[PDB]
This record gives structure tokens, sequence and C-alpha cells, in this order.
């Protein structure tokens, strides 16, 4: 899995 | 104090409530994100029907809003209306602005895949869509806790602790060393980042509980994934090398202050539901920009870790247990 904001 | 439970080093949520009926929710408690999040009951999506969803009508606390609101994150978007509620972690309370999500189908190899409801954001306001106080800032305003400071313990498997307001001295050993932000907006610091051979200097270097992994640019990780026979089994982000590899380096990440290093333990682990003699490296390219690195979990799996608002910093402490 997880990669977490823009 | 809120108790995080750990699935296979690589997520972590713990327990929070929305409402006067003390609705449940899991969520990531997430330093690279500064928005709370919840599934509506009005959410269709089959990620959704797993999921703990929040009845606005249940709650008397329950303030409309209502606006129309998208989070967008690394494995995919949620997409909502903005409500208010009184939101409680331990045994904290404040009112705050949320997301009922509506749509999480752009979230859906993941969502529907994990255990967690919601996110919930602890970066800072700049992070955040709709510029929203994060939850230790407002609550230190409040007086409803000492320092506007928070702190993760992420253990190696079998729980870790996200803490609000103060310092818990028995997390870790030795000096606790503070890393002033180069903007406050993620929890970001400068760093030389050394993997073996391959170094970059200055990189923007992003403490983000809500990521699984050590995080590089694509560009500087061909360099060291090409030479450390590893291999990527085609079109998911599992990068596997053998568990017996004498190469792989000890990784280091300098400050203009202090040296943090991070060992092959802390970043690889057996596929125990594959062949457990392959290893699986928890380092995945993630292209931010030029020159940013996520020090994911793997890091803070080592290292406790301090984020403290009134200082716009992070103290980083090896972690005990």
């Amino acid at each position: 899995x997880v990669v977490x904001a823009x | 104090s809120i108790e995080l439970d750990d699935v296979a080093n690589l997520m972590f949520y713990g327990e929070g409530q929305i409402g006067t009926n003390k609705q449940p929710f899991m969520f990531i408690f997430d330093t690279g994100s500064a928005n709370l999040w919840v599934p509506s009951v009005n959410c269709d999506s089959i990620g959704c029907s797993t999921k703990h969803l929040y009845d606005a009508s249940a709650s008397k606390s329950y303030e409309k809003d209502g606006t129309k609101v998208e989070i967008s994150y690394g494995s995919g978007t949620v997409r909502g209306y903005f409500s208010k509620d009184v939101i409680s972690l331990g045994d904290l309370s404040l009112p705050y602005k949320f997301i009922e999500v509506t749509d999480a189908d752009d979230l859906e190899p993941i969502y529907s895949g994990s255990e967690f409801d919601g996110i919930l954001g602890l970066g800072w306001k700049d992070l955040s869509i709709g510029s929203i106080d994060p939850v230790v800032v407002e609550l230190k305003k409040q007086n409803k806790i000492d320092n506007a400071l928070f702190t993760f313990y992420l253990p190696v498997h079998d729980v870790g602790y996200l803490t609000i307001g103060g310092i818990e001295s028995d997390f870790y050993e030795g000096p606790l060393t503070y890393e002033k932000l180069n903007h406050d907006l993620y929890w970001q610091i400068d760093l030389d980042i050394h993997f073996g051979k391959y170094v970059m200097q200055k990189a923007n270097a992003v403490v983000d509980s809500g990521t699984s992994t050590i995080t590089a640019p694509t560009s500087f990780l061909n360099k060291f994934f090409r030479d450390m026979n590893v291999i990527k089994v085609p079109f998911l982000p599992l990068y596997v090398t053998t568990c017996d590899n004498d190469d792989l380096p000890t990784l280091e990440f300098h400050s203009r202050n202090n040296k943090y290093t991070l060992e092959p333990e802390f970043y690889m682990d057996p596929l125990s539901d594959i062949d457990p003699a392959l290893c699986m490296l928890y380092i995945l390219p993630v292209d931010i920009d030029d020159n940013t690195f996520i020090l994911g979990d793997p890091f803070m799996r080592k290292y406790f870790t301090v984020f403290d608002y009134e200082k716009e910093s992070v103290g980083f402490a090896v972690a005990k247990n």
C-alpha cells in the first residue's frame, strides 16, 4: 502492499 | 494511545469511532495523508460490502456539509462528500470535517483485499483537500492533549501503537534525534540516501506510516535492483530475491547532524505463502518527482518515530522490544 496521497 | 493491528508488516490499522452512537471503524492512521474518510452507508461499491459503514442518521452530533470531494493515493482514489461529526480516538474526542465515501471503486484491487475501513490522515493542513486542520493540531488547541505531537511504534508481526500528545520513553532506547521538515506538507526531511553504492544527496525523505515499503524513484532503483539479482514477478509490486543473499546492503540515511541505517531484515521477508527460501524486498519504485523517497513501514519498524507539529520536525530513535 500500500502507498498512501497525490 | 491507540492499538494497531499488524498484517504481514505491510499494513497497520487501529480503531476509531464517529458519532453519538460510537460507530466503530478500522483506520489506517496515515502520516502521508491529511484527510479522514469513512465509507458511507450510501457506498454501493463492492469494496464497501465488507466494510463498517457510517450512518449519519444514527448520530445526533452529525452535521451536514455535502460538498463533493475526492482523495487520490498511490494505491487508488476514493470519492464522496464532506460531513461533520465527533471523532473519537482512544479517550479523546473532537468535532471534525471528514469524507463520507460513496464511490470506492477506484481503490479496488486493494480496498476489498484489505481489512481497513477508512484512512485517518496525520499530515499537515496544506497536504489536505479542503484545508482541514489536523486532528492532533486541533486537539492541542482545545487542550485535550499536552502537546501537538504523536508517536508511531510499529513491531515486527505478532501490535503497534499510535500515541497522541506525549512521548512514552519505553518505546525506544538511547537518544531521540529530531529532523526539521524541509516543508510542512508531508512529514518530509532532507537526507543523503545510500542504497549500497548508489547515493542521492539531499533527497526528499517522506516519513509515511501509510506506505508498506521503502520507496525510491524508478531511475535510481533500476540501477540498484539490476545488480542485486532480484526478479519482479510480472505485473505486481513484488520484487523477489533469495533469502540467503550475502550482497544486500544496510541502507544509509544521512542528515546534516545524524546517520540512520536500515538492515536487510527490516526491508525483506519470506514468501511464506509461496516458497519460504525466496524473499520479498520491501523496496518499490514510486516516482513522485526526481528525488523523493518514502521512508515507509520498513524504516518505522526499526525506528520509533515522533511527529511534532510544535517543533516542525520528526524525532527518530531505535525502537525497543
